[PDB]
């Protein structure tokens, strides 16, 4: 099933990018 | 002798056969013809009846 | 995760009131991957029309074929619509109607996947049937087919919907934080998967059989693996080589691409293969041509 | 009227030479895959040899292999067998017959006790007085 | 001796050839020279019966253009409806491969006949409402080619071995013979009078008999293979054959010579089954490349085409009021075709 | 109106319910062709399977192996000429085509006869089972050595035996040499001209032997096969 791991990795991989950018931005 | 019957039989065929009356094709062709223009207006295939009337919708 | 992040940090204020090239990667991919799915929803369509309107190809054959067909459509729309969903955070940045949606989007995929992986087996257990099988006449079995066709499916993700739900539950079905969970689902199609490969090596077995009797050789087998590896989708079999190794780096997302690309594109290989090289309809187009001419 | 008269035969010494002519008018001599029958006294009819419509594709029985050939003239309308290096058993009447359809290569019923498509048959005795 | 006769044999024959020509004074495309082109004709499938497992060789209109029955190599002899697409009955004949197949002008009765020598006859309107065969009219040497239903109590069946018969149901055994043909009848063909009929063979020549008198009338020689079917002229004065050779053609009874070879350089196939229209203006003729050819009677044409089987056209058949011409093949499917204003 | 016209309906319902019912029944059943000559010992071989039973026209034989039923005809009363009803026979399974080997003498009728059965159009995708029989008395003939082969084909002095023989343990060279011809006399118009569409299945069989529908079924599964990887585009 090599759609549901995309997914599943593109899911995480885009959210950590917003935390990281969200503390920075309130600096 | 099997051939011998089957030679009688068959020139006895063709002796009868031979004396016919046969009709100028002229004549023949004609019939046909006429036969042919008689009945074209009732033939529901050569020039199609309306669908008001045909069985087959 | 994300969602808990701000919760916490609105409860800070009522005391004191009293990673870059993985994502182009993946980014690459996602346009290529929806390249091939749009291309397949749109070159099957032509062939599962010429197809299932011509009354001169109606066998049980064909049946199983427009019905593997329209699967590929019904899973290829559903990546489309789940992908045009997408509710990422850039799209943003309170909000509504999109984890819902999201829910009810992603459980259309789930079914739509399984529905395509199972159908493979049909076609792969009725051509078993066709040869191995003896004295039986088959086209009673269509009624069991269209149920293991359409209805296998649903015992695979209606326990994945009540199971995830009470246990797991995410935000929009598409975070899988446990393994244990991402089965159910998963472990169906390896299932299906590797009866195929059975009915595959049975196949071909027979297969060399028949050019063996008959006797160039080597190219007349090859040919014919490749002309039956996409209809029983038995390629897949060996790009999951036991998973519990996981592999990293860029082998990893390289295997995944691949994998990846296969599954893209495999509507409209198996569109082409089955409706284009096969010599019986394109030459009936020939006789239908002739009558319109 | 589908006629194959054939001409030829008679008496030879074993050992010579014979030629067998038949002529075919009623039909088209062409698109007809042609046969040379024949039936030896005491025996039924066997098949000696055939050849394709314009020619190109001839086979022959094994017995008479070697020293018969057969040869065509679709303009002259006559279907042509030779014969060489007669020998005593050869005696045997010849027919001519055609096969049934036209654009063909399955000609069917060809030895059969009656044909309506073969001709009358030519009388060919290899002895000495 | 056996020379002696022959002699007489060719030298009658040359008679007969020289008086033919004779009466030959115009041909009959010479005299429709100035008739007025039939002009194309198209003809839709208007239904299409399907039920049939197998190939069909056989098939005939009831009297009231209504009711085809036809027979098929499965075991089946179906009476459909033609309205409706209903099916009547489904008889089960004791031997699977069936050749050919009838309809009585009563209605009452349906006979049959093929690979068995053998002319099964049903009885449709039983007492009980169950078709029971009534009759098995066993006699002849070779199969069963064609069968006609002379009257209720009489059928004509032309058989394999070279004879065409005429039969007395009630008694079953042949009332007379018609030793004629050196080769199968594969085809026959009652005038619209009763009295004569007509018969092509397998030897290229297609004979007219007296039922009555029980001998051959005359002998019509101008094809160059078997005959696979015949039909008549609705007149009754005139006859159309198809042969191996992809030839139609139309003879004459008082000419007693042939007229017109309907034919193309395209088509090398070979005619399975023809039948004139209602008037006779039309002449369909059943090809083995999988279509018919609507051609016609007065001048060789080509008036239309029906390709719509997939197989061969084993079947032809015009309805009594000539309004739908029903095709059956060896696809199993009977088409319905008719005309279109 | 609608009330006699349900009663048709109800009719034609009945009768498509016992259709389909024969419909299953028909293609279960394999329906297989009988051809020979007169010395052929094409009685002997329907005596052997005639022990299963269940003017005169065509004769039928059921005999049924490992549940698969077949159906076995032979033409008893018809003429010589049989250009017109072996059209019939377009649809059956395989054409089994038995030849007498012993004979020698119509060898040559028998494979002109089935030249014709290979070429012919309506059979252009029928499946021959070829029956060498009278194998015994071929074996008699050639070792006592009074009639030879070579005078009736030529082309027997220079063929040698193929390799891929494969002869009963004891079976003197001669005779092998001698059966393996003939077989190779057929296959040779066989292959000349089929090349996907219908194949030959050459067995070499005795006057008695107990093992003949096996042999059938065991080709006749094959053919079936065959037709359907063919249908896929496989073969």
């Amino acid at each position: 099933y090599a759609q549901g791991t995309f997914t599943s990795d593109y899911s995480i991989l885009l959210d950590k990018k917003a935390q990281a950018a969200f503390i920075e931005y309130l600096l | 002798t099997a051939s011998i019957a089957q030679a009688r039989k068959l020139v006895e065929q063709l002796k009868m056969e031979a004396n016919i009356d046969r009709i100028k094709v002229s004549k023949a062709a004609a019939d046909l013809m006429a036969y042919c223009e008689a009945h074209a207006k009732e033939d529901p295939l050569l020039t199609p009846v309306p669908a008001s009337e045909n069985p087959f919708r | 995760t994300a969602g808990e992040l701000y919760q916490r940090w609105e409860r800070y204020r009522r005391e004191c009131q009293e990673f870059l090239d993985q994502r182009l990667i993946l980014e690459r991919l996602q346009v290529m991957y929806t390249v091939g799915y749009s291309l397949s929803l749109a070159t099957l369509l032509l062939a599962l029309l010429i197809l299932s309107l011509f009354r001169r190809l109606h066998c049980t054959r064909n049946y199983i074929h427009i019905n593997l067909f329209t699967s590929f459509m019904l899973r290829a729309a559903a990546i489309l619509s789940r992908d045009r969903l997408l509710p990422r955070p850039g799209p943003y940045l309170l909000w509504n109607q999109a984890l819902a949606a999201c829910r009810t989007a992603q459980i259309v995929t789930q079914y739509c996947v399984g529905a395509n992986y199972t159908w493979l087996l049909v076609e792969g257990v009725y051509l078993h049937s066709l040869l191995v099988l003896v004295g039986g006449s088959e086209e009673g079995h269509f009624r069991y087919y269209l149920l293991l066709g359409w209805g296998a499916p649903a015992l695979f993700v209606i326990p994945w919907v009540i199971v995830r739900y009470l246990y797991e539950n995410t935000q929009c079905w598409e975070r899988n934080e446990v393994k244990a969970i991402w089965w159910i689902i998963r472990t169906p199609i390896l299932m299906t998967i590797l009866i195929n490969f059975l009915i595959f090596i049975r196949i071909l077995g027979i297969l060399l059989s028949k050019l063996r009797t008959r006797q160039d050789y080597r190219l007349r087998l090859a040919r014919s693996t490749l002309f039956l590896v996409p209809l029983l989708g038995v390629h897949e079999v060996v790009f999951a080589p036991v998973t519990e190794e996981q592999a990293r780096g860029a082998l990893r997302f390289a295997k995944l691409g691949f994998e990846i690309f296969l599954s893209s594109f495999q509507g409209f290989l198996v569109s082409v293969l089955y409706c284009f090289i096969n010599k019986e309809v394109q030459s009936e187009i020939r006789r239908g041509w002739h009558h319109c001419r | 009227q589908v006629q194959l008269q054939e001409s030829g035969g008679g008496l030879v010494q074993p050992g010579g030479s014979l030629r067998l002519s038949c002529a075919a008018s009623g039909f088209t001599f062409s698109n007809y895959k042609m046969n040379w029958v024949r039936q030896a006294p005491g025996k039924g009819l066997e098949w000696v040899s055939d050849i394709s419509q314009s020619g190109a594709s001839i086979s022959y029985t094994g017995s008479v292999k070697g020293r018969f050939t057969i040869s065509r003239d679709n303009a002259k309308n006559t279907l042509y067998l030779q014969m060489n290096s007669l020998k005593p058993e050869d005696t045997a009447v010849y027919y001519c017959a055609r096969c049934p359809a036209p654009f063909t290569r399955d000609c069917f019923d060809v030895t059969s006790t009656t044909y309506a498509y073969r001709g009358q048959g030519t009388q060919v005795t290899v002895s000495s007085h | 001796e056996l020379d002696q006769l022959r002699q007489e044999a060719e030298q009658l024959k040359n008679q007969i050839r020289d008086a033919r020509k004779a009466c030959a004074d115009a041909t009959l495309s010479q005299i429709t020279n100035n008739i007025d082109p039939v002009g194309r004709i198209q003809m839709r499938t208007r239904r299409t019966l399907r039920g049939h497992l197998a190939k069909i060789y056989a098939m005939h209109w009831g009297t009231d253009s209504r009711l085809l029955v036809s027979a098929s190599q499965d075991g089946k002899l179906i009476i459909w409806d033609s309205y409706t697409t209903n099916k009547v009955h489904a008889i089960p004949l004791r031997s699977s491969w069936v050749m050919t197949c009838a309809y009585a002008p009563s209605g009452n009765y349906v006979a049959c006949g093929g690979l068995d020598n053998i002319c099964s006859i049903y009885n449709l309107k039983t007492r009980e409402g169950n078709v029971r065969v009534s009759r098995e009219l066993a006699g002849h040497t070779g199969y069963l080619s064609c069968c006609r239903f002379l009257d209720d109590n009489q059928i004509v069946t032309s058989s394999g071995d070279t004879t065409c018969a005429l039969w007395d149901i009630e008694t079953g055994q042949q009332t007379t013979t018609f030793t004629g043909h050196t080769g199968d009848v594969m085809s026959l063909s009652l005038a619209p009078d009763t009295r004569l009929f007509v018969s092509g063979a397998c030897d290229a020549s297609a004979k007219l008999w007296d039922v009555r008198e029980g001998m051959c009338r005359q002998t019509f020689t101008g094809h160059e293979s078997d005959i696979n079917a015949i039909c008549f002229f609705p007149n009754g004065n005139a006859f159309a054959t198809g042969s191996d050779d992809a030839t139609c053609r139309l003879f004459d009874l008082r000419a007693d010579q042939e007229l017109m070879t309907y034919s193309h350089d395209n088509i090398i196939c070979g005619i399975t089954s023809v039948s004139f229209s209602k008037s006779g203006r039309l002449l369909l003729a059943g090809y083995d490349d999988f279509n018919c050819n609507v051609w016609d009677a007065l001048k060789a044409d080509r008036a239309g085409v029906l390709a719509g089987h997939d197989n061969r056209v084993s079947c032809l058949g015009v309805t009594d009021d000539g309004m739908a011409v029903a095709t059956g093949s060896w696809d199993s499917f009977l088409k319905i075709w008719n005309g279109s204003s | 109106l609608s009330a006699e016209d349900k009663a048709a309906v109800e009719r034609s319902k009945m009768i498509e319910k016992q259709l389909q019912k024969d419909k299953q029944v028909y293609r279960a059943t394999h329906r297989l062709l009988l051809l020979g000559a007169d010395n052929s010992g094409k009685s002997t071989i329907v005596k052997q399977m005639r022990i299963y039973h269940v003017t005169s026209g065509i004769f039928e034989t059921k005999f049924q192996v490992d549940k698969v039923n077949f159906h076995m005809f032979d033409v008893g009363a018809q003429r010589d000429e049989r250009r017109k009803w072996i059209q019939c026979f377009n649809d059956v399974t395989a054409i089994i085509f038995v030849v007498d080997s012993s004979d020698y003498n119509r060898l040559q009728e028998a494979l002109n006869d089935f030249k014709s059965i290979w070429n012919n159009r309506w059979l252009r995708t029928i499946s021959v089972i070829l029956f060498l029989n009278k194998q015994d008395l071929l074996a008699e003939k050639v070792l006592a050595g009074k009639s030879k082969i070579e005078d009736y084909f030529p082309e027997f002095a220079r063929y040698t035996t193929p390799e891929d023989a494969t002869p009963e343990p004891g079976e003197d060279p001669r005779v092998t040499r001698a059966k393996y011809f003939i077989r190779d006399e057929f296959l040779r118009i066989s292959t000349a001209s089929g090349d996907g569409r219908h194949y030959c299945y050459p067995h070499f069989t005795c006057s008695v032997d107990t093992e003949n529908a096996r042999r059938i079924f065991n080709d006749c599964r094959d053919i079936i096969q065959r037709m359907h990887l063919r249908q896929y585009e496989l073969l």
